[PDB]
């Protein structure tokens, strides 16, 4: 409490390289755990076709996958358009 | 291991680089992959001593796609039997061997 | 077996023969043991690359990172020998005869 | 006074002038009025070779395009 | 061969130390001038 | 075709770093109330060509403990890093477009620090010996920071393509994106490239010449002229890093005037800021690194990693 | 602000990457054929080569299996002169 | 020639060899491996790997070995040998040639060596495989996952490094 | 090749340019090894940018993030212990 | 050391070891075997005396060359196999290869002379370490591999620790030096029969290890390194002497103590794999073991020595330390003959 | 272990393609989104036979529905092409961002006219 705020005005009194050190490195450490884009950073990760999407043997029964390309049928990166 | 502590817990440490047909970032081959497939599919559940016998043929492909010791050394017959064949005049290349 | 790979073979060979024949100097010495994880290191990125083995690449950073370790106790040990006997010698290294 | 040392400046943005005009306009004249293709990953270096051999004067440079098929 | 140290304590050998003694003065501007300082450091420490 | 364009690169990166002897003496004198080089050629345009000309033209002292095979091989180790070491430059397109070119650039980076090294070891002299030594140790300390600093800028700009700084550095400069580290980067420039408050061996007068204690005209233009050589260029990097400008494909023209501008005023604070600060003491380097610089980068790598994932802005490397 | 630019990049790359997609079907099509039609070229050339030579079959199999393994540089350029091996082995470690 | 470049670097690999372990003096066995690390890099360029092989000029080269020579410009005798000095250094360096010349007149003409290992005797380029890499470089992309596959790995050569630090400073502490 | 050719030409210029000037006239070792032991730390987060773009960057959040906080750690022992401040 | 650093340092080389008996991959055990070697260095210099510091020289030199070694051998079979994984090797000179670099780390053939000058330098307490712990980690990969291994190549490594084990130990003084050479001649005893069945291997490797912390903390309770320093004991500690009797005696082999426990089922087991005159040498040379332990047994209690006035001030002071685990390791290691068929567990 | 099976060259023999990179790149997103279904075959039949020389005819295919495509498009607006493919081609990375206009014109046609 009152000796802990101390030791905080007199570590940046004489020492303010290192609690600006800590200060950073204690945020870098919980911002990404609480972050609302973390998910989304995954996501448009996962979005990006480095591999080729093979095709598969139609046998029916799939309506998710489309036929065409252009189909409606399947996965969309709307999201990743807006933001 | 001498401990299989890895089978115990169910938790991974280093099966995942073991083998190059195991997962690989964004699903690239390791080059022989479809070999030591065969090779490994031959020999599971089958014992050390039985495996290096009955799964030769498979290890032998395998070892051949990996250590590629007799295709570059029958590709050396090739060469040297050809300049062996042009130096006497006795061949004369195609015009597609060049342009 | 590509020529490539003897001469990366040799490699380990020429410096396994300085690290265990000693002139002198244990700089020397610490310097044929970098020659050992050095020509490991060429030896397991020529494999590793040409197979294709994309985890393996793994192992080549993960070699020197460990062997470094080596020359972090190897060329600490020699300084302590050569406060307290001077010269770095092996020849001075002779005070464990019994 | 202070700009006595201007053309000592000058001078020198003269002479650093000439690598960055140079590599261009040589990748200009090595590229036929074009840029150098830059080639970070494997299919942007076959891509090269597709265009190098089908030119048939063996540069990457000139492209025939719906001129050549029909 | 003499028998090992009871304390397992080798004798120390003489000094080995390198407290060169810097000629300070009649070459280095830094020194202002004719000002030959002698003095002896521990590589740094006078 | 390839070889004009290796002469149209080094050669006048050579020229330039004669010339920029008379500028150190001059802008040095125009802030010092002084004039600078005049006299000499008009406006002091002939000095840098009276100063190389002796040097060319003096007796090159070989001294009896000097090393003749160690006393040759330093100085074209120094002088042809450097002008290597400008070939992965982005100059609207580079000359050699190295995927890994900031790696490139830093990996030679470290290959500097043989040059002293291999002369302090072979001019052979108590003074000269410990005054290399305490000179390496600190190149050394200080590109531990710099591998960090460049690990995390680039970390937001993509890839280690030297060529992807242009496309990254599109709207905004990444200097407000990461002044904290800019000027961790440009003191770490200041120190590796050996000018004060890190000048130490060059010093006039703090190691005499440093490296050039025993070594004199003659060979020793390829040993004073290599330390100004990565002065024009490391501020250059630090110009492509965080002052970065537009390039237009169709008008390279624009990015040579900025970038051009951009690092020769740079080169003009870095000759402002020897001529306002006195010289750093060595456990007041190690100090100001290792337990200053040293955490505080840490932690600004801390930040920028956890950022882009933060806000999901990965940077695509391709 | 870098935040938006980086994310309009990842839209940029996403789209490069869908137009190689695209482009792959006759790319690896056309590699299809190039591949072994050069290691024809090379069977026929075997034949008159080590037709005098005593003991080979043509075409002999490396591999005990039957299944096409992927044909290594080696066959597949091989005879074709020294230029052509060295721009298509060490061309993209060499291109700058 | 040019296709046999990886073999030319090679040849200059182990007579650089031959410099450092013949053990002359500490600086100059440390250049010829100086030179011999610089070498082996562009080995390892020449077969990709420009990562990995830029290491071993960044953090070996310029990193481990700079120390190195380092500790001995502090360290050593007041006179340190050249390169001839003792015949016996000489003696290995020349010993060191005759190894390489007969092997590679031995690989260069019947190209059955089959010293310790089989090797057959043709060039560098007949061992290089065949397919494109799409949009991510091999080498990139696999020691990226030192943070995504290389779990156990981080874990502990990170420990380790930390007991490096500490082991360091105890037995540099002097008690 | 012409990284080969670029090298080789800087070579001939500073030989060619040398040759016309010769014939036409525990402390230092802590510093080296601490160094060292924190340089080969660095070479293990060098892929890091690479490795920012995996799919499980997640698991990438932490262990990245491990090696710098160890950074830190082996400085903060080396600091409190001495270390940093070098012998003098 | 500060009692929590000297800690860490202690059990991270517990861990290093503990990797290598739990690692299936080639690389990570090598990694244990780094750790093994980073932790050992610090603790072999604790007191920092230049016995300490050659020793830490010579024991760093000889594992790290090692180490080197080990690795073209894993280099090798990844070479021609492409399996990173520890199985059977699949190729002859790889095979051979880590035998001698596994070898050298533990170090029972002419790779042994580092075993006496090592331990000989550094203090009592971290020989036991060394002396017991550090041969787990090479003898774990030696019975994991032991399937491939070549039998002419381990055995005649076998008889040449135990027959240098059995010579030299008769000079030695020191006792450091007379525990090394004993080490060395029980190292050859469980790698003979590593090939036939790694199920003793493990079972001489136990007693051993047991006998060895007997033998070692009786040593640090005697505070004494040299026989004439051990035979003064008697008087102060007559108790201690007759202990170190008996686990001498054990030690040596004698039945029915727990000496007989390995040498036994050994030779029973080679005896089944037809090599009947390879175990009538290795028992028989054992008598060159069971020598200068006689001279140690004979100059401790069995034949009280002359003392010192000065030690009647000894007698009025009491020990320190309480030397944990030390009464149920000797009687675990003298009277457990009747429980030999527990063997079973271990397979 | 006998004979390696190889196609003949006569079959072999194929209407290559004889466009460059940037017409292909220009055009890539139309052309894969059109004609898609003979890709999509021989796509499947590359990943399922393993085997090249299975699915050899489909290679045809492949090229064949690729100059019906071009073909659509040379008797369509083909001056903006090359003037869509020529600014295309002056991009270093072949980046679609650059051409925006021409991209549009190309684009105002093929939504209507074809
Ligand atoms: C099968 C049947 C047989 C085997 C049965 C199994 C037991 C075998 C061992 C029996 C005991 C041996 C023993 O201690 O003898 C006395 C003998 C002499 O003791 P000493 O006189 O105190 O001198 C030792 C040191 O110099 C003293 O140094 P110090 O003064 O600094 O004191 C250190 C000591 C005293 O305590 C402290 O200093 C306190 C430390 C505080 C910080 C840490 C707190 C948490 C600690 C516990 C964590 C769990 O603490 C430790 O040694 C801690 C070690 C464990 C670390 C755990 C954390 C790792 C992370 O012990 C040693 O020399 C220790 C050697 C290392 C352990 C034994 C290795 C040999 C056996 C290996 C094979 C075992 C079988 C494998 C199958
Ligand atoms: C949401 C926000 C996220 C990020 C927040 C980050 C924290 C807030 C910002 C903190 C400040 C920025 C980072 C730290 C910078 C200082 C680092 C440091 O160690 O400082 C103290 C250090 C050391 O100060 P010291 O030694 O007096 O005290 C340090 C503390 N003790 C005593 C305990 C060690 O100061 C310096 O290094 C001074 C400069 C030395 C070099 C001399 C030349 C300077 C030239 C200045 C003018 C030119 C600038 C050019 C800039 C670049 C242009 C391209
Ligand atoms: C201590 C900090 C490090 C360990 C915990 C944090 C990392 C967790 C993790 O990635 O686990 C990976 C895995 C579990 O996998 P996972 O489910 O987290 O991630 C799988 C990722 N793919 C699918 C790409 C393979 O756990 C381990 O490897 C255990 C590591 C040791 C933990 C104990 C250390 C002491
Ligand atoms: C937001 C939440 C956090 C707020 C801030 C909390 C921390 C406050 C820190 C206060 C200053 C540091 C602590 C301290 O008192 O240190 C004293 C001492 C200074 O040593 P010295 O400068 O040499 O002076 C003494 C000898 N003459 O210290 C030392 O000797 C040791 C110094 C170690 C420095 C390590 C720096 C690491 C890099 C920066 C931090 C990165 C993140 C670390 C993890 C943070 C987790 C919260
Ligand atoms: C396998 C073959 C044999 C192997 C072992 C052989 C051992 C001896 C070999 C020779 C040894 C060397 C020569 C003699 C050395 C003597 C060592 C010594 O210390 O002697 C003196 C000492 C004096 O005795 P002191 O320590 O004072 O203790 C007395 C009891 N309080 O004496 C002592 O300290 C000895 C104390 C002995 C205490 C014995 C206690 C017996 C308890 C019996 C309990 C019975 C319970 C029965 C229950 C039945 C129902 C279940």
């Amino acid at each position: 409490a009152g000796r802990i705020a101390s030791f905080l005005k007199n570590a940046w009194a004489k020492e303010p390289v290192l609690v600006a050190s800590f200060a950073i490195g204690g945020l870098a450490i919980i911002l990404p755990s609480l972050s609302p884009y973390t998910n989304y950073a995954i996501r448009i990760n996962r979005a990006t076709p480095y591999n080729y999407p093979v095709p598969l043997r139609d046998d029916g029964n799939m309506p998710d996958v489309p036929s065409h390309p252009q189909d409606p049928q399947g996965p969309s990166l709307e999201w990743l358009k807006n933001l | 291991p001498f401990f299989d502590v890895q089978k115990r817990l169910g938790l991974d440490l280093d099966r995942w680089m073991t083998i190059q047909s195991a997962e690989q970032p964004h699903k690239i081959p390791g080059r022989c992959h479809a070999f030591e497939k065969e090779w490994i599919e031959c020999a599971h559940g089958i014992g050390g001593i039985r495996a290096e016998k009955e799964c030769k043929i498979e290890f032998d492909d395998f070892v051949e796609c990996l250590l590629r010791q007799k295709t570059m050394k029958r590709l050396s017959a090739i060469k040297r039997q050809r300049d062996k064949l042009i130096k006497e005049g006795k061949y004369t290349p195609p015009p597609h061997h060049l342009g | 077996m590509p020529l490539v790979y003897m001469n990366i073979i040799m490699a380990f060979a020429i410096a396994l023969a300085g690290l265990l024949m000693y002139r002198s100097h244990l700089m020397s010495s610490l310097l044929c043991l970098e020659g050992m994880m050095l020509s490991l290191f060429i030896m397991s990125t020529l494999i590793i690359l040409n197979t294709h083995f994309t985890l393996a690449n793994m192992m080549p950073i993960i070699l020197l990172v460990f062997a470094a370790c080596e020359a972090a106790l190897g060329l600490s040990l020699l300084v302590m020998v050569s406060n307290t006997y001077g010269t770095d010698y092996v020849q001075n290294l002779n005070l464990l005869q019994c | 006074m202070w700009f006595e040392i201007l053309p000592g400046i000058a001078v020198m943005a003269a002479c650093l002038f000439i690598p960055g005009m140079a590599t261009a306009h040589i990748h200009k004249f090595t590229n036929g009025g074009k840029e150098k293709r830059v080639a970070h990953f494997s299919y942007q270096w076959n891509l090269m070779e597709r265009d190098r051999c089908i030119s048939g004067v063996n540069r990457y440079h000139v492209t025939k395009g719906l001129e050549n098929i029909d | 061969w003499k028998p090992p140290p009871w304390n397992d304590v080798d004798p120390p050998k003489d000094t080995l130390v390198s407290n060169l003694t810097l000629n300070f003065g009649p070459q280095h501007p830094a020194a202002h001038g004719v000002l030959r300082l002698v003095m002896e450091l521990s590589g740094e420490m006078v | 075709m390839f070889m004009i364009n290796i002469l149209s690169l080094i050669i006048p990166i050579l020229l330039a770093v004669a010339f920029l002897t008379l500028v150190e003496r001059k802008v040095l004198g125009y802030m010092q109330l002084r004039k600078g080089p005049n006299v000499v050629g008009p406006y002091g345009l002939l000095q840098p060509i009276a100063d190389a000309l002796k040097l060319v033209t003096k007796e090159p002292l070989r001294p009896g403990t000097s090393s003749i095979s160690m006393f040759i091989i330093a100085p074209i180790l120094g002088l042809s890093l450097a002008l290597t070491m400008w070939v992965p430059l982005p100059m609207p397109y580079p000359l050699i477009n190295m995927n890994l070119g900031v790696l490139f650039m830093l990996a030679m980076s470290s290959l500097a620090v043989y040059s002293i090294l291999w002369s302090g070891w072979a001019s052979n002299s108590k003074y000269a010996l410990i005054g290399a030594l305490r000179a390496v140790a600190q190149t050394i300390s200080y590109e531990v920071t710099l591998a960090i600093i460049l690990l995390s800028v680039l970390l937001m700009n993509g890839s280690y393509t030297l060529s992807t700084l242009i496309t990254t550095q599109e709207h905004i400069w990444m200097i407000f994106t990461s002044w904290p580290l800019a000027m961790m980067w440009f003191i770490s420039t200041l120190a590796e490239t050996n000018r004060a408050p890190f000048d130490l061996t060059e010093g006039e007068s703090e190691l005499v010449s440093g490296f050039n204690v025993e070594y004199a005209a003659g060979p020793f233009a390829m040993f004073f002229m290599a330390e100004y050589a990565n002065i024009i260029m490391m501020n250059a990097f630090t110009a492509i890093l965080f002052l970065g400008a537009s390039h237009d494909p169709h008008t390279p023209e624009l990015y040579t005037i900025n970038f051009v501008l951009k690092t020769l005023a740079l080169t003009i604070t870095f000759l402002w800021i020897r001529a306002s600060y006195p010289r750093f003491r060595y456990d007041q380097l190690m100090h100001l690194l290792w337990k200053s610089f040293l955490p505080l980068t840490l932690a600004l790598c801390m930040w920028h990693i956890s950022l882009p994932i933060m806000t999901a802005s990965i940077p695509p490397q391709s | 602000s870098m935040m938006k630019w980086n994310r309009e990049r990842r839209r940029l790359q996403i789209e490069d990457f869908e137009a190689r997609i695209a482009l792959m079907p006759l790319f690896q099509a056309e590699k299809d054929r190039r591949v072994l039609q050069m290691l024809r070229e090379n069977l026929e050339e075997e034949a008159i080569i080590m037709k005098d030579v005593p003991d080979w079959k043509v075409g002999e199999s490396v591999f005990h299996t039957t299944r096409w393994v992927t044909p290594m540089m080696g066959e597949l350029y091989g005879l074709r002169t020294n230029e052509e091996i060295l721009s298509a082995t060490y061309g993209f470690i060499w291109y700058t | 020639m040019t296709m046999y470049i990886a073999f030319i670097l090679s040849t200059i690999f182990v007579i650089g060899f031959v410099g450092f372990s013949s053990k002359p003096s500490p600086i100059y066995g440390g250049l010829g491996l100086i030179v011999s690390g610089g070498v082996g890099c562009g080995i390892v360029l020449n077969f990709g790997g420009s990562f990995l092989g830029l290491m071993v000029f960044l953090i070996y080269l310029g990193g481990m070995l700079v120390v190195f020579g380092y500790t001995t410009a502090m360290a050593t005798e007041m006179y340190p040998e050249v390169w001839v000095s003792n015949k016996t250094v000489f003696g290995a360096f020349v010993s060191g040639l005759m190894m390489e010349f007969c092997m590679v007149y031995y690989a260069l003409k019947e190209e059955e060596v089959e010293i310790i290992f089989k090797f057959n005797g043709l060039g560098d380029w007949v061992i290089y495989d065949t397919g494109d890499s799409g949009f991510f470089s091999e080498e990139a992309m696999g020691i990226a996952a030192l943070y995504s596959y290389g779990t156990w790995l981080v874990i502990v050569t990170g420990w380790s490094l930390l007991i490096g630090v500490v082991v360091i400073m105890e037995i540099t502490r002097g008690n | 090749m012409n990284i080969m050719l670029t090298l080789l030409t800087n070579v001939t210029l500073a030989s060619l340019l040398v040759l016309i000037a010769f014939w036409l006239p525990m402390k230092f070792f802590l510093v080296a090894i601490t160094f060292l032991l924190f340089d080969l730390e660095i070479a293990l987060l060098l892929p890091l940018p690479w490795a920012s773009q995996t799919n499980n960057l997640k698991t990438m959040l932490t262990m990245a993030l491990f090696l710098l906080i160890l950074l830190a750690a082996s400085l903060a022992y080396e600091w409190t212990q001495k270390g940093l401040e070098w012998a003098e | 050391m500060n009692p929590i650093i000297y800690t860490t340092l202690i059990m991270t080389v517990m861990s290093g070891t503990m990797l290598v008996m739990i690692s299936s991959h080639w690389l990570l055990i090598w990694i244990g075997f780094e750790m093994n070697l980073l932790a050992m260095i610090p603790v072999l210099m604790k007191n920092f005396n230049p016995r300490a510091t050659e020793a830490a020289t010579k024991y760093f030199l000889t594992q790290a060359t090692a180490s080197m070694m080990l690795m073209m051998a894993i280099i090798i079979n990844l070479l021609y196999s492409g399996q990173w994984t520890i199985t059977k090797m699949f190729n002859p000179v790889a095979m051979t290869m880590m035998t001698m670099a596994l070898a050298m780390k533990l170090g029972l053939s002419p790779f042994h002379f580092w075993v006496p000058e090592v331990t000989q330098g550094i203090s009592l307490q971290a020989g036991l370490l060394l002396l017991t712990w550090q041969k787990l980690a090479p003898l774990s990969v030696l019975c994991q591999i032991s399937q491939s291994i070549n039998p002419n190549l381990m055995l005649t490594m076998a008889m040449l620790s135990i027959l240098i084990g059995g010579w030299g130990g008769l000079n030695q003084t020191q006792l450091r030096k007379i525990m090394a050479y004993s080490s060395i001649a029980h190292m050859g005893w469980m790698t003979a029969v590593l090939p036939y069945n790694t199920t003793m291997t493990i079972l001489n490797l136990l007693i051993y290890i047991t006998m060895t912390l007997a033998m070692f903390m009786l040593l640090i309770h005697s505070s004494a390194t040299t026989t004439l320093s051990l035979s003064h004991t008697w008087n102060k500690m007559p108790v201690i002497t007759s202990l170190m009797m008996v686990t001498l005696l054990s030690m040596g082999g004698l039945p029915p103590l727990s000496g007989f426990m390995p040498k036994w089922m050994i030779i029973q087991e080679m005896t089944k794999n037809e090599s009947i005159i390879m175990p009538t040498l290795m028992a028989m040379t054992a008598l060159l073991n069971l020598y200068f332990y006689m001279r140690l047994a004979y100059s401790s209690s069995l034949t009280m020595f002359p003392s010192t006035n000065n030690m009647k001030m000894k007698w009025q002071f009491e020990h320190t330390k309480q030397m944990k685990l030390l009464p149920t390791m000797i009687v675990l290691s003298t009277l457990v003959l009747p429980m030999t068929p527990a063997l079973s567990s271990l397979n | 272990p006998g004979i390696v099976e190889l196609p003949t060259l006569e079959d072999l023999k194929v209407q290559e393609v004889k466009v460059s990179s940037s017409v292909l790149k220009a055009a890539a997103h139309h052309y894969g989104a059109q004609c898609d279904k003979p890709n999509k075959e021989f796509m499947l039949c590359r990943w399922e036979e393993k085997d090249p020389r299975r699915c050899l005819e489909e290679g045809k295919l492949v090229n064949q529905c690729a100059l019906d495509f071009f073909r659509q498009i040379k008797r369509h607006c083909a001056e903006p092409f090359t003037e869509y493919w020529t600014c295309i081609d002056y991009s270093g990375l072949q980046l679609f961002r650059h051409c925006r206009k021409q991209q549009a014109k190309f684009d105002e046609c093929v939504l209507d006219k074809l």
